[PDB]
RNA sequence: ACAGCGCUCUGGGGAAUUCAGGAGGGGAAAGCAGAUGUGCCCCGCGGCGAGACUGGCGCACCGCCGGACGAGCUGCUGGGG
């Protein structure tokens, strides 16, 4: 496929940080590497010979969820270059490094897991890289890093336990600014294993619209996770930003 | 001559660069976030900087050693441009008599 | 009157310094 | 930026004032115009947006000047009728806003609370020194100057009380430590001056909290005994000065600073036959140290400080004077 | 180091009857390296390892990959009757069953991850 | 009714007195929530009151510890001492507001006198503190020494390694880069020895022609001196270089009597002599790095070190990034990083891979797994020679 | 080129510069919800508050609920000196 040692050409793609890099049999998209030479999980990098120091990162889509929904046509992001990103369920660190690399070195990444030993990934990953800082607790009790997480932008949301939309809404009452962007990843199986596809998505939106929030966009990631969809919505508003 | 980080408040810095920055350094040795290592690592990169301060030296005075001898050779192109630049052409060119074969626009 | 800085007692004695104190103010 | 209706506010309060002054004869009307003229350019820039403690204090200095003047011109003129009550108002309302704007300059708070203790206003002071206390705790600055001069009040209770909630929250420096035991004597000392105390066991319990307080060092120690070793005419003094020698004795047995509170500890008090006897037995003291097993660099390095000292007191014998420069010539 | 430990209470036995299920309807994954392929491949649904095997870092480092994919780990303490009930005749210690589009053993899986998601 | 609220940060903890509370039943309000928004409506509601940093960061770590775990801390409990009015609720009670429900608890349970509101139970104080940590970056600046990200960043990895334990059992950034420098340095002498080798038979090619060993000959010429101050077994060196006396000092003596090489300078002789100081200096340099990385390996992943050896196998775990990937990776992608060659490879490789993933997932690892495993290793070694 | 279609018309483009507006981003303590000089003592009212009382209830029996005195300290822009 795209064999390393292809040439490929790279362009910006819509939205502010990630870039679609297109070239002979394959487009793939990828974003800023952070700190070059040296990738985090084994992926393909890209170099460019600036007439060194900028590279990219190839972004596997099948392995994160944010990468599947941009490649499904999610109409924003909310996370340009700078704002602050609070990460729930970042889990060895492998999106939570692209979303560092989009968010750069401005901003800031406020990376939450969980368990210990991608927690000791995680921790590997935060002092390579300088923006993202790691918090290893429960994400259901955000009393434990409430002295660490400032009042961020925008809020992912990965996790998949049962009681996601109360996690999502209570962490978003604590830390979320007036009209807040956020993604979730809903999975189905995971939500009520019972349940079809479109009825779990249809209730756990209505959760979030009791827990205070706006939904203004849903996709469901096909071809790239089964039974998946990614929702996105803002805090207190209508609008993203003010 | 900094040792480690925790070593860093006793350390003796103003004879390699003057201060206005060799306290900010301290400052950023106080109040850094790097993991602990061990003496028996440290060691290591210690004698790592000893031997590339000593790589250094030696190009320093490979340099001077250069400008002497090519003030020696040609005193009249070190004279003009400078020894470093006359030993490219001599180094382009491959011999003394082969560059003064060349004309001027070569 | 949260105004000023009002003298401890034994009910409002945090440290052992504090507590020392009081006990010797105490016995004199 | 509704700058100008704030200043419009302030000058219109301080305009009644300047028609007193016109109305008598102490300003006429062309130092008038000048008076509000700059009130206005100061009220102005002190309301701008971009401020800095320094342009406060700049307006303090210029309102304070103005009130001097014009007590210098009233007592010229011989009048009466005009006080300085409205000038101070508005001082307190310049310096009060001037906290608001920039709480955390304590260059700003100490001018206030000069301002305060200047003019006459005792039971305000404390209240300025409370708040300014809650913005900045970690002051050993702040915390001595409340704690002295409730002491200098006669508040030994308020003072005692500054003194421990500073204790208990400046722990790293050793100061306030130093200050809260030169404090405690000195009431033991106005106490004796008016003739339990009669144990004087405060500094002692202050010592044993200090042991374990983790500024505890050799260093910390001999400053406290410098400060125990001043002034000591006093009752238990010598009670204390061997508490501290021998908890220093037990705690670092060979440590060049304990060797200097063994060389130091009896010129307690010594001025007059009861000087040299102590001085030759602060002698052999010193040559023991100096050949006893101890960092002799370190050590003599402070007994040429304290000779510094010894040499820089005066009237002494010409003898000694030449012994003692021939040993700290061998160091 | 094994906090999601089954509990003796028929847990253990729902979850080594669907392992033998799975076995029969060839929808089930035997080994330590298959079952790593599997999860880093994303088609596992469920993942079971013995908690008595010899020393325990390889069924320790199942649940890295296991935590980072999200998928449901649990720990059988019987690496003999985990052989015993894939159909192996040899030890096995790590089987990773599957997922289709249609069975009836996916509602068995179902209610499986349920209960193990409660143990989590 | 609010009075007091508390505010823990990064930098240390902060307490504001409320002047003109919001409303608490239109609270769901576009207005409200504007004022809540914008600074110019959101500062006459909050007035600063008192604000407490951390003495060092093994002080703020303590806190995160503490308050995180629930319990308040002591120095916690004299600030609000210092700051909170004295009184007991018998007949009149100050309204504290603070985020969590056990501190609340314990601070209730600490001063009778004030009655605490929990974020997580009244809208009011949630949104309260909602706007306050919103807008803290400029409540805070008249007295906030630097910035709050650098702070925030480094207390998050104190107290996130303090919760995993971290840097005892990482190591593997230390084992790569060692191996980077050894074959990096191991290139350059080759280079650089080369040179010289070069550089000097241009003055004496006999030399070159019986002495190999590069970093002998750089030692031979940083002895030698130049071609015309020759004598056999001078000082303390060539037996321990070398044969002494009947092997090969009689033969470079020799082939410096018959040596035809141009005369060289003083100053060049010099230079070249720097140089080979510089290439001893470096292989001396190499065999330390040698001997503190087998150690490090023994020290780090004893199982690899008895199964690969030392260089190869911290050739794999450079490769491969560290002991984590190693680990993760299954045994094939670890062939990635006849017959009986493929077999013995793909049997290798899988032992491998299980030394990785115990040597990784131990705490301090042990030896005879390894051992017991290179016993396996012989042991098929014999049976692939049983052929 | 014909034919057709669309925009636009003090024809149409580029540039300098003057004026009238609009939208978006960043920054800023960006903070006039009730603006009264300081100190003392007295009166009124309110707080802490050591200590001393006392009434009722108490079938898991272990404890609860309530009145009214109070040394000392202290608050007041409540009004008067």
């Amino acid at each position: 496929g795209a064999k390393a040692g292809k040439k490929v050409i790279v362009e910006p793609h819509r939205h502010k940080g990630v870039f679609v890099a297109r070239g002979g049999k394959e487009d793939l998209l990828c974003t800023a590497n952070l700190v070059p030479g040296e990738s985090v999980y084994g992926e393909k990098r890209i170099s460019v010979e600036t007439p060194t120091k900028t590279e990219y990162r190839i972004w596997n889509p099948f392995r994160s969820k944010l990468a599947a929904g941009i490649l499904g046509g999610l109409e924003t992001i909310y996370m340009k270059p700078g704002s602050k990103v609070l990460y729930l369920g970042a889990a060895s660190g492998t999106s939570v490094s692209h979303v560092a690399d989009i968010v750069g070195p401005t901003g800031a990444v406020y990376a939450v897991e969980f368990s210990h030993r991608s927690g000791r990934d995680l921790i590997n990953m935060a002092t390579r890289r300088t923006n993202v800082i790691p918090i290893v607790e429960d994400a259901r009790k955000p009393m434990a890093y409430r002295m660490l997480v400032p009042m961020v932008d925008v809020i992912f949301a990965d996790v998949a336990q049962p009681d996601q939309a109360r996690i999502v809404g209570i962490n978003a009452r604590l830390f979320l600014k007036q009209g807040g962007g956020l993604l979730i990843s809903i999975k189905a199986s995971c939500i009520d294993s019972t349940a079809p596809p479109e009825q779990v998505f249809a209730s756990e939106v209505q959760k979030l619209r009791e827990d205070k929030f706006f939904p203004k966009e849903q996709l469901t990631l096909e071809p790239y996770e089964r039974d998946h969809a990614m929702v996105s919505c803002v805090y207190l508003q209508k609008e993203f930003e003010g | 001559a900094l040792g480690l980080r925790t070593n860093a408040p006793n350390a003796d810095l103003s004879e390699i660069l003057p201060p206005e920055i060799e306290a900010a350094v301290k400052a950023a040795a106080d109040i850094s976030m790097g993991t602990e290592i061990s003496t028996e690592d440290y060691e290591n990169i210690k004698l790592l900087a000893v031997q590339v301060v000593e790589r250094s030296e030696y190009r320093r005075q490979l340099a001077e050693y250069l400008q002497n001898r090519m003030k020696a050779i040609s005193p009249n192109m070190t004279e003009l441009i400078g020894a470093l630049v006359g030993a490219r052409l001599i180094a382009h060119s491959g011999s003394l008599v082969n560059l003064a074969k060349n004309p001027g626009s070569t | 009157d949260a105004s000023e800085l009002q003298p401890i007692t034994q009910k409002t004695s945090g440290t052992e310094l504090e507590q020392t104190i009081l006990a010797i103010m105490e016995e004199s | 930026a509704w700058v100008a209706d704030k200043a419009r506010f302030y000058l219109e309060r301080a305009a009644p004032e300047l028609r007193e002054w016109e109305e008598k004869e102490i300003f006429t009307k062309d130092e008038i115009r000048n008076l509000v003229a700059k009130r206005s350019d100061f009220e102005h820039l002190v309301l701008a947006p971009g401020t800095k403690p320094t342009d406060f204090l700049n307006y303090v200095n210029w309102e304070r000047s103005l009130d001097r003047l014009r007590a210098k011109r009233c007592a010229r003129l011989n009048i009466r009728s005009v006080t300085s009550h409205a000038s101070q108002a508005r001082t307190f309302g310049i310096f009060e806003r001037a906290v608001l704007k920039h709480p955390g300059s304590i260059e700003l708070w100490l001018a206030y609370l000069e301002f305060a203790a200047q003019v006459k206003a005792t039971k305000r002071w404390r209240r300025i020194m409370t708040r300014a206390l809650r913005l900045h705790p970690m002051n050993a600055s702040l915390w001595t100057l409340a704690g002295r001069r409730a002491a200098q009040n006669g508040d030994m209770q308020r003072a005692r009380a500054h003194f421990l909630r500073g204790c208990r929250f400046c722990t790293r420096e050793p100061t306030l430590w130093l200050e809260y035991a030169r404090c405690e004597m000195d009431w033991l000392a106005r106490m004796e001056a008016k003739k339990p105390a009669l144990s004087g066991a405060i500094p002692i319990a202050v010592f044993d909290v200090a042991r374990k307080q983790p500024f505890w060092g050799p260093a910390a120690a001999e400053k406290f005994f410098d400060v125990f070793a001043k002034f000591g005419h006093l009752s238990c003094h010598e009670r204390i000065i061997s508490h501290v020698v021998t908890t220093m004795q037990e705690l670092f047995p060979n440590h060049p600073c304990t060797w200097s509170v063994h060389i130091r500890q009896p010129l307690v008090g010594v001025d007059t036959p009861a000087f040299p006897k102590a001085l030759r037995e602060s002698l052999a003291r010193l040559k023991a140290a100096l050949q006893s097993t101890t960092d002799r660099k370190a050590l003599a390095t402070k007994m040429v400080a304290w000779m510094d000292g010894i040499l820089a007191i005066e009237k002494l014998d010409a003898a000694i004077r030449t012994v003692l420069e021939h040993t700290k010539r061998s160091l | 180091a094994a906090w999601p430990k089954a509990e003796d209470p028929a847990l253990v036995q729902e979850l080594l009857d669907c392992v033998q299920q799975a076995s029969h309807y060839r929808q089930l994954k035997k080994g330590a390296n298959e079952t790593t392929k599997s999860v880093n491949r994303g088609t596992s649904e469920l993942v079971i390892l013995a908690a008595d095997t010899q020393p325990l870092s390889i069924v320790l480092h199942i649940p890295l990959i296991c935590e980072e994919k999200n998928v449901p780990y649990v720990y059988v303490p019987s690496k003999v009757a985990l052989g015993r009930a894939c159909g192996v005749s040899r030890a096995v210690i790590a089987v990773s069953l599957t997922s289709n589009e249609a069975s009836d053993l996916n509602s068995k899986i179902r209610a499986l991850r349920d209960k193990v998601e409660r143990l989590a | 009714v609010v009075n007091f609220l508390l505010f823990e940060s990064a930098v240390g903890f902060s307490l504001f007195e409320v002047v003109h509370q919001a409303d608490t039943v239109g609270l769901e309000l576009p207005e409200v929530k504007d004022a809540m928004k914008t600074l110019d409506k959101f500062g006459k509601m909050v007035k600063l009151r008192s604000f407490n940093p951390w003495t060092s960061a093994a002080q703020g770590l303590e806190a995160i510890n503490l308050i995180s775990e629930g319990i308040m801390p002591e120095y916690l409990k004299s600030a609000l001492e210092m700051n909170l009015p004295q009184t007991s609720g018998k007949k009149s009670k100050v309204v504290l507001g603070v985020a969590d429900k056990k501190l609340a608890g314990e601070i209730t349970a600490a001063f009778p006198g004030v009655q605490c509101e929990a974020a997580d139970t009244s809208e009011v104080v949630a949104a309260l503190l909602r706007g306050i940590r919103t807008h803290a970056n400029k409540l805070h600046k008249s007295l906030q020494e630097g910035d709050i990200g650098r702070a925030q960043l480094g207390l998050g990895h104190a107290y996130s390694r303090a919760k995993v334990k971290f840097s005892v059992h990482k190591n593997d950034n230390h084992i790569i880069q060692g191996i980077a420098t050894l074959d990096a340095l191991d290139k350059s002498i080759n280079q650089g020895a080369m040179r010289v080798r070069e550089w000097y038979g241009w003055h004496f090619p006999e030399l070159i022609r019986i002495v190999s060993d590069n970093i002998t000959y750089a030692k031979v010429v940083l002895a030698i001196g130049n071609k015309s101050s020759l004598t056999d077994e001078s000082v303390d060196d060539l037996a321990n270089v070398l044969n002494q006396d009947q092997d090969k000092a009689l033969a470079i003596i020799q082939a410096a009597k018959v040596s035809m090489g141009q005369d060289i300078s003083e100053v060049d002789l010099q230079m070249v002599r720097d140089l080979a100081s510089n290439v001893t200096s470096m292989a001396d340099y190499r065999r330390i790095l040698a001997e503190s990385l087998d150690k490090k390996m023994s020290e780090v992943a004893p199982n690899l070190q008895v199964i690969l050896g030392t260089p190869v196998a911290a050739r794999l775990i450079a490769h491969a990034g560290s002991l984590t990937n190693l680990a993760k990776y299954p045994a094939s992608t670890l062939q990635i990083l006849p017959k009986v060659k493929g077999r013995i490879s793909r049997y290798l490789a899988n032992k491998c891979s299980i030394a990785s993933r115990i040597d990784n997932f131990s705490e301090k690892p042990t030896r005879h797994f390894g051992e017991v495993l290179r016993q396996q290793l012989e042991q098929r070694l014999e049976w692939y020679a049983k052929g």
